[PDB]
């Protein structure tokens, strides 16, 4: 929501300025907004010709007279009792979402209390209307979802999530609840879910901990502390072992070098030499020196390191991992290198794996659709279609059914 | 609600 004010000089068109206005104290467009907003700009009218004005601006002044807290009619009158030469102060109100490459965008005509009310309708309905719940939650941003929950708490004294927990079930429930959770909560939850088995969901732990950034991980680490009264680092230690533990615990610190300004070419060469020397060039492997280079260095640096590695090593980094280590450690390294090299491709391959064969690994599918829909889902779809020849939408369509399917399809954003 | 201007 970036706000910039501006003046615009219009010469009245044939029959008027060429736009429609809405709002007023007695006609609030969104709750608690008496502002006067342009709704339509006429097709081939004077307003379109000057351009500047945009379907959505807030009118604050007409010929110097302010539009704050007016009834609809008084604002209309100011326009109709004006000259043919009209100058107005507008506030352009562009809003930008976190990533440009997420699929779920913040809804432009957002009203927290209104949304909350229709959801209550869909809950307070015989059979419950699972469709309208999906239609608003998957089209609202995560932060918009927060505000929905807050207004829901207010209107019911019950919170949004535990009303959907009673009114939803199956795979559909998982998705909706996951979207209700902030990115830190959801990740913290999937993480607590991973370790609460003693045998532990290594593949999921590897997925989150290899793919989250410093910013995300530090947020997880704090919220993890708040939800389960343990340090996440402590749980990792208690449910892993060997160099896998060292690799995981080092990543989960979220203390990787942030992308500096200058490119350290000397260090790129040194790191490449050391990865070669520590591994394929030597009998056995120096795992700790792998762990240090791959956890400590920034992502752009490591991408470049992996290319320089090919200058020295007859195999590339992934191929070198497969021939030096096995088990969870091999797994963690292959996943970490994929995330460093192409994270959207990483996720597109995990999604394909979760659907390619019999049944569906629903936990991996849901998790990715929820946690990447506002990050890089569009890059994920582009890599998916390029590699697999059919869209992500299509695979979701072939593997999932019902309202659950339509929910995943919305988080996908569309076909390709 | 909407008003041409
Ligand atoms: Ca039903
Ligand atoms: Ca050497
Ligand atoms: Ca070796
Ligand atoms: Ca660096
Ligand atoms: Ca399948």
């Amino acid at each position: 929501y970036l706000v910039t004010e501006e003046e615009i000089n219009l010469t009245r068109g044939p029959s008027g300025l060429g736009f429609n206005i809405v709002g007023g104290t007695d006609q609030q467009y969104v709750s608690n907004d008496s502002g006067i907003y342009v709704s339509r700009i006429k097709e081939n009218g004077a307003a379109a010709l000057d351009g500047r004005l945009q379907e959505g601006d807030k009118i604050l002044s007409v010929n110097g007279q302010d539009l704050k807290n007016l009834l609809h009619q008084d604002a209309v009158d100011l326009f109709r009792n004006a000259g043919y030469a009209v100058s107005l102060r507008v506030q352009h109100r562009l809003q930008v979402q976190g990533s440009a490459y997420g699929s779920v965008k913040a809804y432009t005509n957002f009203d927290a209390e209104r949304d909350a009310l229709n959801i209550e309708t869909a809950i307070k309905t015989k059979g419950v209307d699972e469709v309208t719940i999906v239609n608003i939650l998957t089209n609202r941003s995560n932060e918009q979802r927060q505000d929905i929950a807050f207004a829901y708490q207010r209107r019911t004294k019950k919170e949004l999530a535990s009303a959907l927990k009673s009114a939803l079930s199956g795979h559909l429930e998982t998705v909706i609840l996951g979207l209700l959770k902030t990115p830190a909560q959801y990740d913290a939850s999937e993480l607590k879910a991973s370790m609460k088995g003693l045998g532990t969901d290594e593949d999921s732990l590897i997925e989150i901990i290899c793919s989250r950034t410093n910013q995300e991980l530090q947020e997880i680490n704090r919220v993890y502390k708040e939800m389960y009264k343990t340090d996440l680092e402590k749980d990792i230690i208690s449910d892993t072992s060997g160099d896998f533990r060292k690799l995981m615990v080092a990543l989960a610190k979220g203390r990787r070098a942030e992308d500096g300004s200058v490119i350290d070419y000397e260090l790129i060469d040194q790191d490449a030499r050391d990865l070669y020397d520590a591994g394929v060039k030597r009998k056995g492997t120096d795992v700790p020196k792998w762990i240090s280079i791959m956890t400590e260095r920034s992502v752009p640096h490591l991408q470049k390191v992996f290319d320089r590695y090919k200058s020295y090593s007859p195999y590339d980094m992934l191929e070198s991992i497969r021939k030096e280590v096995k088990g969870d450690l091999e797994n963690a390294f292959l996943n970490l290198v994929q995330c460093i090299q192409n994270k959207p491709l990483y996720f597109a391959d995990r999604l394909y794996d979760s659907m390619k064969g019999k049944g569906t690994r629903d936990k991996v599918l849901i998790r990715i659709m929820v946690s990447r829909s506002e990050v890089d889902m569009l890059k994920i779809r582009s890599e998916f279609k390029r590699k697999y020849g059919k869209s992500l939408y299509y695979y979701i369509q072939q593997d999932t059914k019902g309202d659950y399917q339509k929910a995943l399809l919305y988080l996908c954003g569309g076909d390709d | 609600s909407e008003t041409s201007v």
